[PDB]
């Protein structure tokens, strides 16, 4: 009759086949996760390669229909999506040797080891002995000796792999309509056919820039701070107005300042808010870790789980030969199927875990009833945001009160929160200008603006600028420093947790307006309420189909980020780190150099 | 008391039938009790619409038919009067007087296979809505588009679409069984109660 039905029920055939197709390489998936061989291992193959292949044919199919002649704004998204997703337009020769690159991008990256000097019996790998060598280990020496040898083990193999990668991105986000794949990964915030809530792909830059200029003086005070405390701890080395050695940050790259919590702790004689040994005492378990953290859901009126979920999840590690990966994942496998792999320990640590992944599961189950295409959410920061707040609200101590894992004559005072909100912001603050930092050298050479030959160069300049860190040892162009990260090498993009880090506390503090609490925001629980939960449920059931403006809009009354929530959080942190750095010079000089 | 109602038959017969195919009995001429019906496994819906379901044996019919088929979990509210929706004007209607009950129970142990049961279908297009207590077994290929089709293609699809079950299916998505009674009076003598 007309496109929009012929259009139509090509979507209608479609979305019933793609499930089954969908659940049945995440039910290949799964039985190769929780249970490693080599059979698994072939199901899973065969399960991807026909889901790709089907997705290719139909994109192929899904040409038919120009856009121009469809205006009902949900089929047209179905069918960018489809076409977005499953188009091919490099030729073979150019696809099998970005296959290629990628694969051994990943294999060099995985079997990546380190051999200790003059003993090549033992050789270090990087995830069981390099990560808590460190976290843990004190020595100037040896942090340098395996920062500096992992990075050249890694990056020195990898550079002209990085370069051909980046040259046959470029040309296949040439080939199509998108200026570069630096364009490509910012268009997945475009919104278009709507008035009075367009964004464009070049808005998203500036927007960044902006939050960042709001941000700089609290940051660089917690730095001077840190660098102070630095100080007591190697005397030596550390400048009194120098940038801080790259190598004792606690972690390979520094991307999280959390390990520097015991050298740099406020008041160390004040008990902190432990449960471990409470929860041994009262004999705990995975089971009623879990169960309580679907009461929690439940007293906000959301719906609770389902039979299946706790008949097919596993919350142990099996043990014996039975092998699986204990990195904790929600898993969606379709056809109403909702799972929670995570080997469960007696600890605080996991208690909040539950909570983080049970609020992924919520979001999953709350727009089942979209189509197959829209179940997603609005924007790739929604999601982690939904899933870090429910995580934030449940680490107060009203609530281990109300719980009762804590002690009734418990009391909170100054040092009780200042100590929780250092021990906050060394996780949450210090992480934004190292991804900023990253998404814009990468846009950079994406664009590029920075000749190879000076690539190092200008990364490590901004090292310099904006992060404040000096590198203990120069690299010449044959390093490649960026490569090492484990989402650099693996092309991932690094936006989302910027966007994440603002929209939970946005959401945060909107849920406690809505739920009438008073008091500091950072003690705030939203338990008993139900106009929060209500809120939220009607956020979470849109799904994709309506742009992520409009649903922020819905939520907070906002159409944009703001970074005025998080500083709200973080005042009482920051009047006191203003008042400690009377003494203390605030900046640092990029002049100053460990190495001469 | 000598002769009963077979409904040991319509209930309890290992397979079904598939929906846009359904299957119809004749009930007539014997003693019909409705006190066996409960004695199966609790029901996900017993709905009755025309006369209460405890009064069924103090009035009587001519004929009573017996409808069986499969269905997902989520359809059940679809068979009802006055209902809209793909498996109610494509497969199975019911007239907005309808004078009967409507019986659903889960059936997951028994429709069930790992592998995948894709032993039920169910019309996915056509042409036209359904009259009522009508049926459509021909398979031609549905043409959605100004050109014709001579076989299948793009913009010609297979009318039937598979079913899918898996154990680990849901609620919801997994079959249910359902059952629908019908009663009606003419001019002729009941002889159907007891
Ligand atoms: C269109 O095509 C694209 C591919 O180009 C598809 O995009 C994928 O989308 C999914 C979901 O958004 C992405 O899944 C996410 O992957 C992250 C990467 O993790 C890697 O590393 C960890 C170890 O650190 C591994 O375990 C993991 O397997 C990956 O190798 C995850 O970190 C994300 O997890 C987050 O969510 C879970 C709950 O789901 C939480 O429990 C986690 O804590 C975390 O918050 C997430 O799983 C996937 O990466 C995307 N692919 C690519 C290539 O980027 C689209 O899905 C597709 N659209 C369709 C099909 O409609
Ligand atoms: C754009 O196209 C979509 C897809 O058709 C339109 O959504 C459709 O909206 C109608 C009316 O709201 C829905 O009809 C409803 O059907 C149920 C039975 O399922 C019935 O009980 C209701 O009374 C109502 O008639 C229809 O289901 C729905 N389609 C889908 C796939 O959900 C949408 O309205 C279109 N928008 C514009 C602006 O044209
Ligand atoms: C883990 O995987 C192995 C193999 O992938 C499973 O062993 C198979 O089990 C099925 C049914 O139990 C048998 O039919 C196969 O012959 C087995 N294969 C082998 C090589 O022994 C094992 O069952 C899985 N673990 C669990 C708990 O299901
Ligand atoms: C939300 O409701 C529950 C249920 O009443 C409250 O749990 C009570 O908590 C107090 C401590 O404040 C205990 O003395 C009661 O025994 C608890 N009752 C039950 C039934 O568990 C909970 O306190 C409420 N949330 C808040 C923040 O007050
Ligand atoms: C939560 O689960 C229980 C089963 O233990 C169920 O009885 C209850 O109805 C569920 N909550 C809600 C709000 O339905
Ligand atoms: C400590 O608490 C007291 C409460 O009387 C307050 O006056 C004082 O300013 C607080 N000091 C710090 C450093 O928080
Ligand atoms: C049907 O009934 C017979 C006897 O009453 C019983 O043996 C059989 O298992 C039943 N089957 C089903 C599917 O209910
Ligand atoms: C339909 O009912 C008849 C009468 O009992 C029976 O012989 C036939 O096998 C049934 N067919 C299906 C598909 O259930």
């Amino acid at each position: 009759s007309t496109i929009e039905e012929q259009a139509k029920t090509f979507l209608d055939k479609f979305n019933h086949e793609a499930e089954d197709l969908f659940y049945q390489s995440s039910l290949a998936s799964w039985n190769y996760n929780t249970n490693i061989t080599e059979e698994n291992v072939q199901n899973m193959n065969n399960a991807g390669d026909k889901w790709s292949a089907f997705l290719k044919e139909q994109s192929t199919l899904a040409q038919m229909y120009p856009l121009q002649e469809i205006q009902n704004l949900t089929v047209k998204l179905q069918l960018q999506a489809l076409q977005q997703n499953g188009s091919s337009v490099l030729s073979e020769d150019k696809s099998k040797r970005l296959n290629t690159i990628l694969n051994t991008m990943s294999t060099i990256y995985s079997t990546g080891k380190v051999c200790n000097p003059d003993n090549p019996q033992e050789c270090l790998l990087l995830e069981p002995g390099l990560n808590e060598i460190m976290a843990n280990s004190l020595d100037y020496n040896e942090r340098l000796w395996a920062w500096e040898s992992w990075r050249s083990e890694v990056g020195k193999q990898l550079r002209p792999l990085y370069e051909e990668y980046v040259v046959l991105k470029n040309e296949m986000a040439r080939a199509n309509h998108y200026e570069d794949y630096g364009d490509y990964w910012r268009g997945d915030y475009e919104v278009n056919g709507v008035d009075g809530y367009d964004y464009s792909r070049g808005q998203l830059i500036e927007d960044v820039e902006h939050t960042f200029e709001e941000i700089k003086p609290l940051y660089e005070h917690l730095h001077a701070y840190v660098r102070a405390k630095l100080m007591n701890a190697y005397p030596s080395y550390i400048s009194p107005i120098g940038c801080l050695p790259a190598h004792l940050l606690g972690d390979m790259w520094g991307r999280f300042w959390t390990n520097l919590y015991s050298l740099t702790v406020p008041f160390g004689q004040k008990p902190n808010i432990d449960v471990t040994d409470a929860m041994v005492d009262q004999a705990w378990d995975a089971q009623r870790i879990f169960k309580e953290a679907e009461k929690f859901f439940v007293s906000v009126g959301l719906p609770n789980m389902t039979q299946g979920f706790w008949e097919n999840s596993m919350l142990t590690d099996p043990g014996n030969v039975q092998k699986a990966v204990c990195h904790p994942t929600a898993w969606d496998l379709g056809k109403g199927d909702f799972r929670i792999l995570m080997c469960t320990k007696v600890t605080m640590d996991d208690f909040l875990t539950a909570h983080h992944e049970m609020g992924h599961i919520q979001y999953d189950m709350a727009y089942a009833a979209q189509p197959f295409l829209l179940r997603n959410g609005a924007n790739e920061g929604f999601h982690e945001a939904v899933g870090e707040i429910m995580s934030l609200s449940a680490a107060t101590p009203k609530h281990l009160k109300s719980i009762g894992l804590l002690s009734p004559d418990f009391q909170e005072d100054n040092e009780t929160e200042i100590n929780f909100l250092l021990k906050q912001a060394l996780t949450i603050v210090g992480t934004l200008p190292f991804t900023y930092m990253l998404e814009k050298w990468r846009w950079m050479v994406f664009k590029g603006e920075i000749p190879k030959d000076q690539w190092m160069k200008k990364w490590w300049e901004m090292k310099r600028e904006i992060v404040g860190v000096v590198e203990p040892v120069p690299h010449d162009e044959t390093y490649c420093d960026p490569a090492s990260l484990f989402h650099v090498s693996n092309d991932y993009s690094f936006i989302r947790y910027y966007t994440r880090t603002l929209y939970q506390f946005q959401f945060q503090e909107a849920l406690c307006q809505a739920a009438k609490h008073e008091g500091p925001l950072h003690k705030c629980d939203i338990s008993n309420s139900t106009e929060a939960g209500q809120k939220l449920f009607n956020m979470l059931r849109l799904g994709k189909s309506e742009p992520w403006t409009l649903a922020l809009e819905n939520v907070v009354g906002a159409k944009n980020m703001n970074v005025r929530p998080l500083l709200n959080y973080f005042e009482p942190l920051f009047t006191w780190l203003k008042d400690q750095n009377k003494n203390s010079f605030v900046g640092w000089s990029t002049d100053w150099s460990p190495y001469a | 008391v000598t002769n009963l109602c077979p409904f040991h038959e319509v209930f309890n017969a290992t397979r079904f039938a598939s929906v846009y195919a359904w299957n119809r009995t004749r009930i007539s001429n014997c003693v019909a009790d409705y006190s066996v019906l409960y004695n199966f496994a609790p029901f996900f819906a017993f709905k009755c619409y025309g006369v209460s379901p405890t009064k069924l044996n103090d009035l009587c019919f001519t004929n009573v038919y017996a409808d069986s088929f499969v269905i997902k979990g989520n359809e059940v509210s679809q068979i009802a009067p006055g209902q809209t929706g793909n498996i109610a004007d494509y497969n199975y209607k019911l007239p907005d007087d309808f004078t009967g009950c409507v019986i659903a129970w889960n059936s997951n142990k028994l429709d069930s296979k790992h592998s995948g049961n894709y032993d039920y279908w169910y019309r996915l297009f056509r042409k036209s809505k359904l009259k009522p207590f009508e049926r459509d077994i021909s398979t031609e290929i549905y043409q959605a588009g100004n050109k014709p089709c001579k076989g299948k293609g793009p913009n010609c699809y297979f009318p039937l679409q598979s079913y899918g079950f898996r154990p680990t299916y849901g609620v919801g998505h997994q079959p249910y069984r359902v059952v629908v009674l019908s009663f009606e009076l003419l001019h002729a003598p009941a002889t159907v109660c007891g």
